[PDB]
């Protein structure tokens, strides 16, 4: 499908609402296996269970690693724009 | 592969 932009707002003590899986090691994208009901990720509308997660604030996630890809995700705050795509 | 809630 099209690449898509899509804006996620979080507070601070609130996790992203999504898992992932994935990741370079395995030759596959970090993919959302998950969209968890009421979290920031459902809230927000445009992400959804099979979206590939191309990046991240501008940082590239086209090429990490599974844990590279949790550590970058779980640092970022507030307004958080997204670049996804579902295959 | 693994998963991870974030």
């Amino acid at each position: 499908g099209p690449i898509r932009k899509v804006l996620l707002l979080k507070e601070d003590h609130e996790g992203l609402g999504i898992s992932i899986t994935g990741g370079k090691e395995h030759g596959v994208p970090i993919l959302i296996s998950e969209i968890h009901p009421g979290q920031p990720a459902d809230r927000c509308g445009g992400l959804h269970v099979g979206d590939a997660i191309l990046a991240v604030n501008g940082v590239n996630l086209r090429d990490t690693k599974h844990k590279e890809a949790v550590t970058i995700l779980s640092q970022q705050r507030g307004e958080i724009e997204f670049e996804v795509v579902y295959v | 592969w693994p998963t991870s809630k974030i």
